[PDB]
């Protein structure tokens, strides 16, 4: 199984951004967190660990 | 200046597309989308090979045509892309879009008998148009044929194919097809879902428009599309 | 109406490791472009350009 750290940065409704950081999971995981945001994508950074 | 015969002979046309196709010729914007085209394949590694460009002509006649599914641009790997929108070739394992395609034909007809291939020529034989609007792509790049004038020449023969008689089926997946192709709703059956990618807002596999688009063709007296494959 | 750019590092059946570069995509072609990603990701970056 491929393990990964996840990295968004993200703008809330009132134009501020924010950093979420998610450490070891699956791609399927990323699948999901990324259907699930429901914030604007500024950044997104998936790195095989 | 571009002339039906050689062009379909180039790019080998099945010439019942002739109709829809041949004014498109006279687009002055079809001589530059060409010469681009010509000028790609001598300088990058362009996808698929120019003998599969337009092998959705090629399965079915447009007054065989039930059933229009819009796509975006060629899978970008050699041995994948071989004309059709989604459809990759029979030796290559479904990309993960069309696996979730082929588990919302199985959750729409548990007892259709799936193969596991990815290979759609039986569906573009019984009048399936799986379309692409962008018809090439440079090796190892999403969308860098995109603004050439393919989408504006298939936009062309939609159009036509739209306009030769009402009731065809669109299967319309994602914000791209769904802002690019708008036919009328009250002439066509016009189905819109999320796009199959594993990243949408909602499982593809929760898709019924293979049910959907056969109760719409049992009321036209047209028989059902076998969604098996 | 955003616009981004894509870089993704990936990785073959022989090992071998490549990048591929995706510029000025709408989000839902993102989308798109990973439903027809077949090799193994080894990173993937996606950034707001406009």
């Amino acid at each position: 199984l491929d393990s990964y750290d996840v990295t968004m940065l993200l703008q809330d409704d009132n134009g501020k951004q924010y950093y979420e950081y998610h450490k070891g999971l699956s791609l399927s995981d990323f699948e999901v967190l990324y259907g699930n945001t429901v914030d604007e994508i500024i950044k997104l950074r998936v790195d095989k660990i | 200046p571009l002339d039906w015969t050689t062009f379909r002979r180039v790019f080998l046309i099945d010439d019942a597309w002739r109709p829809l196709m041949e004014p498109e010729l006279a687009n002055p914007l079809t001589a530059h989308l060409l010469a681009e085209y010509n000028r790609r394949c001598q300088t990058e590694e362009v996808l698929p090979p120019r003998e599969d460009v337009f092998s959705w002509t090629r399965y079915c006649t447009p007054d065989e045509v039930r059933v229009v599914i819009i796509g975006q641009d060629p899978y970008h790997h050699p041995g994948q892309a071989h004309g059709l929108a989604f459809s990759v070739r029979a030796n290559v394992p479904p990309p993960p879009s069309l696996r979730n395609v082929l588990a919302a034909v199985k959750n729409c007809y548990p007892e259709a008998r799936m193969s596991g291939h990815g290979c759609l020529e039986k569906w573009a034989r019984d009048g399936v148009l799986l379309l692409n609007t962008t018809l090439t792509v440079k090796r190892g790049a999403a969308a860098s044929h995109s603004r050439i004038g393919w989408d504006r020449f298939v936009g062309g023969v939609i159009r036509r194919l739209a306009a030769r008689r009402p009731g065809l089926v669109f299967m319309l997946w994602g914000t791209h097809a769904q802002n690019a192709i708008r036919p009328d709703p009250r002439v066509h059956c016009v189905l819109k879902f999320s796009h199959p990618s594993p990243l949408s807002k909602v499982p593809f596999g929760t898709c019924q428009h293979f049910l959907v688009a056969n109760r719409y063709l049992e009321t036209r007296s047209i028989s059902p599309i076998d969604w098996s494959v």
